[PDB]
């Protein structure tokens, strides 16, 4: 791991600008080879995290992965 | 001419020679019909080389196709179709140079 | 949504253009307004996007163009749409804003499919062809010919497909002359001359003779031979009863008239718009006539039906120099 | 232009389908010979969710 | 000029050279005003 | 329809001319060239007859009298 993220969060509303900050972080998550880690699946702004993890793949693909 | 009509004198001259090219296919054919309406007796080789090839352009300016009387008005059709064809290309090759270039930038090339 | 809401004026003003300006997604549409104004439909989201559309509310149909699921394919449609409704001047000012919003879709949907062709390559194309049921059956290119917006096809991308899709399996970047080299000489293929694109071997030699430029080439190529066997036969080999040789040609000429056949059968409409088209099929029609004389045996109606040959052998010349003109 | 030519094109790439002399085989071997959902399948399903993805981007 | 049968080709071909440079020059003279002008300041002239 | 009843609208105020009659004299293209004023025109040139009728309908129900009595 050359860097790992922690993240703790329980619903919470998503904000126009919170989804541009998440989805940077976890493109520099993508970008240096990291693992993030989130508390269970309890659906709010871990769920968005799942959705873009997601999205990235698929987006990308190539090489590297990132894991939540 | 040299200056800023060069490009327009270099482009012409192949659109002119394109022109003349498809204007001798054309004379080909006619000179088969015509030779082909006319003429039945002549067999020899040699002699139909001369006729389908040098008789029309003698026709045109020389010092040497209506037998039928029943087919005059598709002849005239056809004609009027061969004319605008060729009418076609040469006025293309008269008008082609303008649409390619580029006012703003023109003095460059 | 579609019984109350529905501003009748606009519903008015669809049933003349359903009527006098019937087009094949104007047709689908139609029905759907029917069916829901009396499961009826999937693609939920695309009848609201229509609705939306139809009354031109500009923010409020941008707004759910995002959510829709196929957004390129949404908007090229809504353009066509919008374009068939501005063809009304029961209403004008109406048909003014129409036209507006179509051409704001179009440009939004040409920037969209550049956006998509820059990432990846492979996929654009795979999603152009994409067909839904949503609309009349239709993708993205027949769509964009209907409703003929020029900057969607003049777009880059689109080009090289349609390019590469021309030149078939051949690869690119092979110089043309190397091409027709090959095509003269079969050998050459299959050493590496020509280079391809990408039990193995055999390949090669079928998709060498399947790419349409190959076989346009060939075309123009057996046509000259095809016009020097006419003039052969029509100069000294007609004689009182028919030879092998002119048989031969009747053959070649019955093949060009089942060719003809399958554009009469494929695309009625726009096949006879045009005077050269005609033309063809009036020369073919008119070597009918003259076999009709040639077989009497008769020679007042020999000379006759030579005259016919002599004059669609011209014809035929002059439909070769309209294919040279306008391929240069 | 660009537009006109590649109605053209399409129009020809469409006709052509073998070399002239042989064609007749063909379209003789033709008269012998003479329900998918928009969306249901999955890998139908990936290529729109890309899409989506990139219409993310774009806006 | 057709005395001598035999080189009637060639004479047909330097025909066709002379005309295609002479319609060359007559529609370069048609065309010519043309190129050296700017649309923009063409009344001051 | 209100636009077009001021259009044709004339006043004594000046020589008994209307904005159409006026323009014409004046020679101002723009006023003209603008769509309003060409669509009143071209239902004018039209009459009574609804637009969006394909041309070649007219001239069938013109050369034949009871095509336009049935629709
Ligand atoms: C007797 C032998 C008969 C042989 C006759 C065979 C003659 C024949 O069929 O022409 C094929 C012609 C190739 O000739 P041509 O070199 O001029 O083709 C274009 C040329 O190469 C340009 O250089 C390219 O653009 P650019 O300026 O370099 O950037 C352009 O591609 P693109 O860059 O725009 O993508 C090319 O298309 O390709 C056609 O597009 C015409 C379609 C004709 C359809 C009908």
């Amino acid at each position: 791991t050359p860097n790992l993220v922690i993240s703790v969060t329980k619903n919470f509303a998503l904000k126009p600008r919170m989804r541009k900050i998440f989805s940077r972080l976890i493109y520099i998550a993508q970008s240096k080879g990291a693992w993030i880690f989130t508390g269970g699946t309890h659906y709010g702004l871990m769920k968005y995290i799942g959705e873009v993890v997601r999205d990235n793949t698929i987006s990308r693909s190539s090489e590297e992965n990132v894991v939540a | 001419n040299l200056g800023p009509k060069i490009i327009m004198l270099q482009r012409m001259m192949i659109d002119v020679f394109f022109f003349l090219f498809l204007f001798a296919v054309w004379m080909v054919a006619f000179g088969v019909a015509r030779q082909g309406i006319l003429r039945k007796n002549e067999h020899r080789w040699e002699w139909i080389f001369r006729s389908v090839i040098y008789e029309p352009y003698l026709a045109m300016f020389g010092q040497y196709p209506r037998f039928p009387e029943w087919i005059t008005i598709p002849l005239v059709c056809i004609y009027m179709l061969s004319t605008n064809i060729l009418l076609v290309n040469l006025l293309v090759a008269m008008f082609g140079y303008t649409v390619g270039s580029v006012q703003e930038n023109n003095d460059q090339v | 949504l579609y019984t109350n809401n529905f501003s009748s004026l606009v519903f008015k003003n669809l049933q003349i253009a359903k009527n006098s300006y019937n087009d094949a997604l104007l047709t689908f549409v139609w029905k759907m307004v029917e069916d829901f104004r009396r499961p009826i439909t999937r693609h939920p989201l695309q009848a609201l996007f229509i609705w939306s559309v139809l009354q031109n509310k500009k923010e409020l149909s941008k707004v759910i163009w995002e959510q829709t699921r196929g957004c390129t394919l949404a908007a090229l449609g809504a353009s066509k749409l919008l374009k068939s409704m501005a063809k009304v001047k029961n209403d004008i000012n109406a048909a003014g804003e129409s036209e507006e919003l179509a051409n704001e879709y179009e440009t939004r949907a040409v920037e969209l499919f550049t956006e998509c062709y820059s990432n990846d390559e492979d996929l654009a194309e795979q999603l152009l062809t994409y067909s839904c049921e949503a609309w009349g059956g239709s993708n993205c290119l027949e769509l964009a010919v209907e409703a003929r917006d020029q900057q969607f096809i003049a777009q880059p991308g689109v080009q090289n497909f349609l390019s590469k899709q021309w030149y078939g399996e051949i690869s690119r970047d092979t110089k043309n002359w190397k091409i027709i080299l090959c095509l003269f000489f079969f050998p050459l293929i299959g050493c590496g001359f020509i280079s391809f694109r990408k039990k193995k071997l055999f390949l090669y030699y079928v998709s060498f003779f399947t790419s349409p430029f190959v076989v346009f080439s060939w075309n123009v190529i057996f046509y000259i031979a095809f016009l020097l066997l006419f003039a052969y036969v029509l100069l000294m080999d007609f004689q009182k009863e028919p030879t092998a040789l002119e048989i031969i040609l009747y053959v070649l000429v019955f093949i060009l008239l089942c060719d003809e056949v399958r554009q009469w059968y494929m695309n009625g409409s726009k096949y006879f718009s045009d005077l050269w088209n005609v033309m063809d099929t009036l020369a073919i029609f008119y070597f009918i006539a003259g076999i009709v004389f040639r077989l009497h045996s008769d020679e007042s109606s020999w000379y006759s039906g030579r005259v016919i040959f002599c004059l669609d052998y011209i014809v035929f010349t002059l439909r070769l120099i309209h294919i040279f003109t306008v391929s240069r | 232009w660009k537009f006109q030519r590649f109605f053209l094109v399409q129009e020809y790439c469409s006709r052509l389908t073998i070399p002239f002399p042989f064609v007749i085989f063909a379209y003789i071997f033709m008269v012998m010979r003479k329900p998918s959902v928009c969306c249901s399948r999955n890998e139908d399903n990936e290529i729109l969710a890309w899409e989506a993805v990139m219409k993310e981007n774009y806006l």
